[PDB]
């Protein structure tokens, strides 16, 4: 109950490493959203929904990483 | 494990919820839509 | 048509008309609703022309 | 107030219902097998 | 009746009260909660038109609507301090994803039959690359079979676990410490932030589920 | 530079860019054509029923 | 087609019209494009800069006053310019320098005129660079 | 056996690193979709379906990573 | 129990990496907002809450990683 | 035998990271696809098959990585 | 407790990878600031404060990892 | 013996991560190809051979990485 | 102090990696500086102090990482 718990925590860390991609992903989605509404103010009502869609999908990927970490924590 | 308490029960639940929704609640919205269309036309 | 205007003057439930009353008055709208329900075409042609969507999408 | 309107529940939604029945049958079959208890 | 049974019966009672009990006498005014339900109906119907529309969107709108309301009521009871995430197994979402994928595949094999195998070759990819394309698309569909459950279920469980661990680790918030000033109240600020995050994530991922199942239905009915 | 927000439009930008050379022209190149181009006698006289015809300001 | 044809026109007197020409510099907002021949159709806003036109004779410099560098798949380079720089007879240091320093004081007079005076001084400095 | 389970957990943790690529991939897909809708709003109806397809493929890569981790665990 | 605490510290230290993604994300959002407001000044009132929300979500992911590190440390 | 299987699991976990770049690759090909299509609708018919082939075998590279992980496991 | 302090130092060493995000964050923030002020000098007075605030938030995200590593040092 | 095989498997795992570069590279190649062919339809015939050659060379680098991993394993 | 000093050396080596992000910060700041000054020479005089401050602030993070590595060595 010593090495197994140790590698459990280590693997939890190696799984939480993945939220970087989700963060940069929601970032680039919001970034292109900003650029799109910048080029055309009038397309905001159309580009908002799929942008928050992409944010949700990337956040769900980050929470997949978090779930992989959590089964290695509880 | 303790699986024969929520999965099949959950299936019965979403079946009956789908039936209740589609047969009751969507028709009210449809009825109000068509009534507004009729008294607007 | 004087009877019509006299009724419309003080019997116009713009914000308090009962949908059940509307269905009972005209069975034609009921017939249309069941026909289009059983047909499967849930569209009601000409419904976004005058009614908004406020769609977050 | 509340009335029953007969929308198609089986003519069009049969694949989902049969998939649910198959999933339930598979779960029942694997309850005594895929449990390791 | 277990915890899941009482949770589901309470959910059904509240969801049916939100419609049949909102109408005091079912007027044509369409009150604020009535207009909220109307807006939700209109939004789901225009998901259907935009993403599966063209011959038979209306036929498939009702399951989109019902799944949206079920997920909405499930996500609404997620942030209450006692709120248990539907017995906290979340395998129900996986079962829903699997059954929906199975139904979509059955519909494809019924309306297309062997033509459903041609969906793996959309436009080009000649014979030297055909086996690779069909393997890739079959594996993508297999991943889709688990995408929906391991998504909403994963996010709900992760939110609940974050809730529990946060509440556990700040048990000394003003119990015995002397440094319980606003610096020690910052954990309360992060808990509030994750409240807002969980709410927004639940709503936007219900929308995600609706649009994903609409796209899957379109791919099933329409071959491209 | 900023000939759209701070400036007016592309027309005035290009016109003044050409006029910079036109005014800074050698005497040998200074002929009747460049002199005619340099001279500007058009007065902005907006319509009455269209823009109230305030005054004939310079173009 | 063989080579490239350039259509250089000016309001006073048009210069070129369908004449065989090699690489021509077309200073745009970003930079100049040395179109050798043919080339993909393009549309670029020209900025005051050196338009160097090679033919079989020599390499003559033509400081342009603006225009568009527009091309067609038939390899038609119609540069709609205004004023050119014939050889170097247009060069004159003093008038350009005094006009620049005299438009510096009115560089902040009235909104549009203030903004355009800066651009006029900029093209005067470009003239200074072309002066050699 | 303890080291075997420890390395199982370590490999499961490492298996989740590849998911950040899936997240940033779906994100850049939706970012380009935002930019395209900005340039051509009328092409949104034609462009959204295979946008969903690209999201599905990248999420499928992430799910291969997730399933590899899952089978490494159980 | 020495190895358990040792690996707790290691796991927390490597779990802190998520702030890399948090910073890269908030700054991507800020960079896009800067470009948008510079391209058009009028849209600032409608694009500011967008970037604020994006930054909030990215720093929320960073806080999730930090809290994972904290629970690996003290739990 | 403990160490052999342990490092087999570790190598399988490290090997499945190949889906990161497979997803990034399909996403980048798709992003340029969206940009070009929105900038030129008429090029759809002659760009679609090439892009499909491209991201398909780009994901097949990740499939090769997955096969390497599988042979490390099995 | 020798291995405890050893892995504490290891975690402090790896906890500094979060500064990478702060670095590339100030990178992109100032890059976009320079591009924007190159677009038009007028927007500087309104775009500079948010660039400063964004750098402050990025350096705060980096300081989070710095403080965690310091906790893993003392 | 068993340790040699263990490090052999771990080296194969850390060699499989070489394919990420091949994937991202073939992505950028086909991305630029799609953008270019979308710009001018007349250039596709000329640009296809060079694009497929560069793709084949990137896949050759990826195959070199895979072959190193295999000669490690086998 | 065998293991402790060993882990100190490993942690310093792992901390040394913040300089990559610091270099990317300085580099893209100077790249945007070059692009802006080439786009408009007049804006160079205003942007140059901005670039000085930006690269100084970016190098501050690299200096922090260097100090963290240094305290792990002596």
């Amino acid at each position: 109950m010593q090495l197994v718990l140790a590698a459990k925590y280590i693997g939890a860390g190696i799984s939480t490493i993945g939220l970087l991609g989700a963060g940069i992903g929601i970032a680039i989605v919001f970034a292109a959203l900003i650029n799109g509404v910048s080029r055309n103010p009038s397309i905001k009502d159309t580009v908002f929904p799929m942008a928050i869609l992409g944010f949700a999908l990337s956040e769900a990927t980050g929470l997949f990483c978090l779930m992989v970490s959590f089964l290695l924590l509880f | 494990f303790y699986f024969m308490n929520q999965l099949t029960y959950g299936f019965l639940l979403m079946i009956t919820l789908l039936i209740l929704f589609s047969q009751f609640f969507l028709p009210m919205i449809l009825r109000l839509y068509v009534s507004r269309l009729f008294i607007s036309k | 048509l004087q009877s019509t205007l006299d009724n419309i003057q003080s019997a116009r439930p713009f914000d308090e008309l009962t949908v059940d009353d509307l269905t009972k008055i005209k069975p034609e709208i009921d017939a249309k609703v069941e026909e289009m329900v059983k047909k499967g075409k849930w569209d009601v042609p000409g419904y976004k022309d005058r009614f908004g969507n406020l769609n977050v999408m | 107030m509340l009335k029953r309107f007969p929308t198609p529940i089986l003519k069009v939604y049969w694949p989902f219902f049969v998939a649910g029945a198959a999933v339930y049958y598979g779960m029942s079959k694997a309850a005594d097998l895929s449990s390791n208890t | 009746l277990t915890t899941f049974s009482l949770y589901t019966i309470i959910v059904l009672l509240v969801i049916t009260s939100l419609y049949t009990l909102t109408n005091n006498n079912n007027k044509i005014i369409g009150s604020r909660w009535l207009i909220s339900q109307e807006a939700i109906y209109d939004t789901i119907m225009n998901m259907t038109k935009g993403q599966i529309g063209g011959k038979n969107w209306g036929l498939y709108f009702p399951m989109i609507f019902t799944l949206f309301m079920f997920i909405f009521i499930a996500n609404l009871i997620s942030m209450i301090p006692y709120s248990f995430a539907l017995s906290a197994h979340l395998v129900f979402i996986i079962s829903l994803s699997i059954v929906i994928w199975l139904g979509n595949t059955i519909l494809g094999l019924y309306k297309h039959g062997w033509v459903f195998f041609s969906l793996f070759v959309p436009a080009g990819t000649p014979l030297p690359l055909v086996p690779l394309l069909v393997i890739i698309e079959t594996l993508s569909y297999f991943a889709r079979a688990i995408s929906l459950g391991l998504r909403l279920g994963s996010n709900i469980l992760a939110g609940h676990l974050l809730m529990v661990i946060l509440a556990g680790l700040t048990f000394n918030f003003m119990l015995i410490n002397l440094f319980t000033l606003v610096f020690g109240f910052v954990p309360l600020a992060m808990i509030l932030a994750i409240m807002m995050l969980e709410f927004a994530i639940g709503i936007i991922q219900g929308y995600v589920w609706a649009i994903l199942t609409a796209s899957y239905l379109k791919d099933a009915v329409y071959l491209h | 530079s900023a000939w759209r927000k701070a400036g007016i439009s592309y027309a005035a930008y290009l016109n003044v860019a050409a006029q910079a050379i036109r005014s800074s022209l050698k005497t040998e190149l200074q002929t009747a054509s460049v002199l005619n181009r340099s001279q500007t006698d058009a007065f902005y006289t907006q319509y009455k029923n269209g823009t109230a015809a305030s005054e004939p300001t310079p173009i | 087609s063989s080579g490239l044809k350039l259509q250089f026109a000016l309001p006073h007197e048009t210069l070129y019209s369908g004449s065989e020409v090699t690489q021509v510099n077309l200073p745009a907002k970003s930079g100049r494009i040395g179109v050798l021949a043919n080339h993909v159709p393009t549309v670029e806003q020209l900025l005051p800069g050196v338009v160097e036109v090679m033919e079989g004779s020599n390499s003559k410099k033509f400081f342009i006053s603006g225009g568009f560098a527009t091309v067609q798949p038939d390899s038609q380079l119609c540069v709609t310019a205004i004023e050119a720089f014939p050889l170097e007879s247009f060069s004159q240091e003093n008038i350009k320098n005094l006009l620049a320093e005299a438009k510096k004081n009115v560089s902040s007079s009235d909104a549009r005129e203030a903004a355009e005076a800066a651009i006029q001084v900029e093209v005067l400095e470009n003239l200074q660079s072309v002066l050699k």
